[PDB]
DNA sequence: TGTCCCCCGCGTTTTAACCGCCAAGGGGATTACTCCCTAGTCTCCAGGCACGTGTCAGATATATACATCCTGTTCTAGAGC
DNA sequence: GCTCTAGAACAGGATGTATATATCTGACACGTGCCTGGAGACTAGGGAGTAATCCCCTTGGCGGTTAAAACGCGGGGGACAG
């Protein structure tokens, strides 16, 4: 049962994900995700292709963005596992 | 050239809300320069409101849509029932 | 349809952290970047929502979502 | 001699500096820092005291958040000192 | 030599107001260094408002305009 | 520093996403035409900007009262002979 | 059973922040002296509204297939501290 050491694969698996701009969410998912929160603000809403497109571009960009501010408060604080903390004072620094 | 104030305009705001509170000259120029800011900010967002769809004119509905996009929540809400209510006094 | 917020999957939220070099991931900020996630998509969708209903228009463009993300200082190319 | 801990008089100061808004940075020195930055950019160039003033507090306030979100990043390090490490994650994040 | 003329009670009273308890002895560099960053930006941001208007004393209003068109605006001015 | 809980890595299933084609009904675009509401100009008057000045809100300050820190001290519990 | 060391809690003294005037220069804001700027009212033609398709395109419906997510499982990693 050849198997490889927890957080080599990581690290495979950030190359990958940092050389390639596939998207990453599922597109369905997240068109679904962004009608259910639109349907409290318009009654009956339609989103366009393009418009959920960018709107993913943008979440996934935003998202990525975060995890890389998470994970350097991760190993500022002498750490390699990301809290909802890492997070909390990231958004906090920026005033969100 | 001569420079706006708006010294008697926030002081007679003030009077309708706190008849028996003063406000200093510092605080009046905080004052000047935060409706200044909020009138470029909200004017800028209906100008760019304007332009988004090939319109030459900024009406009530622009400075609305302006105000639903930079105040948040309940400020907004508020908001957009004073301008409808002087909207409906004025008419 | 309700309770979407879990079409985000918990390997979406891994690929996502591996995009931005996270080696190791809790189980508990799933939930938290979901929060953060749904947080920013109403904030966006609100702005687009507000864009859309001013120039009488029902169906949200793109047009309309990349200048939302422009005026919150996080302007979109390709679009 | 009467004798005080290591906190309480950090501790009094950061009460009696939040609760005023005296001019902690004194105007000379910033004055003199100002005149050396912009004979850099423009030879004999004058600023009026008003200017002063109001670069001085914008520099005082950002400063004042700069090591607010310092010390943020100092508690989700579980620690008490601010290190050079702790406001370069901040600028960091904060993309400064 | 004005970069140093601002002094270390300066920063332990600015650090102060920002609610931080103690202070270590190396960020005072990085303080005054980050602070020079930000000045320096900004006066660059004043000088060219400045040379803009044909005028050679920058004015507290264009400093203002300078710190506002960074996403800093100053109230009272 | 030891460790026991927490996260990662193949296995398996299943589970929904991506895809291929089409009805189809509500919705963005602009042409023919109209409208009421908006830029410009003539005159001016009541709202508005700048200087004078009384004084009361605020600023600086001494002295004195309530509140907390601390050192002194008295008492009682327990070890030793 | 008698002698004696040491921990423990108020007792008064020291010091700190704070209220109470005492007062004093200081600009807040009314009064006034003007004053410039839009209110009232034509002139009218340019942008917006109404429609009027129009299409178009995005939502939903037949699945097919399969990359991927959810299910625990196992041993290594390491996050939270004294």
């Amino acid at each position: 049962p050849h198997r490889y050491r927890p957080g080599t694969v990581a690290l495979r698996e950030i190359r990958r994900y940092q050389k390639s701009t596939e998207l990453l969410i599922r597109k369905l998912p997240f068109q679904r995700l962004v009608r259910e929160i639109a349907q409290d603000f318009k009654t009956d809403l339609r989103f366009q292709s393009s418009a959920v497109m960018a709107l993913q571009e943008a979440s996934e960009a935003y998202l990525v963005a975060l995890f890389e501010d998470t994970n350097l408060c991760a190993i500022h604080a002498k750490r390699v596992t990301i809290m909802p903390k890492d997070i909390q004072l990231a958004r906090r620094i920026r005033g969100e | 050239t001569r420079k706006e104030s708006y010294a008697i305009y926030v002081y007679k705001v003030l009077k309708q809300v706190h008849p028996d509170t003063g406000i200093s000259s510092k605080a009046m120029s905080i004052m000047n320069s935060f409706v200044n800011d909020v009138f470029e900010r909200i004017a800028g967002e209906a100008s760019r409101l304007a332009h988004y769809n090939k319109r030459s004119t900024i009406t009530s509905r622009e400075i609305q849509t302006a105000v639903r996009l930079l105040l948040p929540g309940e400020l907004a809400k508020h908001a957009v029932s004073e301008g409808t209510k002087a909207v409906t006094k004025y008419t | 349809l309700r309770d979407n917020i879990q079409g985000i999957t918990k390997p979406a939220i891994r690929r996502l952290a591996r995009r931005g070099g996270v080696k190791r991931i809790s189980g508990l900020i799933y939930e938290e970047t979901r929060g953060v996630l749904k947080v920013f998509l109403e904030n966006v969708i609100r702005d687009a929502v507000t864009y859309t209903e001013h120039a009488k228009r029902k169906t949200v463009t793109a047009m309309d979502v990349v200048y939302a993300l422009k005026r919150q200082g996080r302007t979109l190319y390709g679009f």
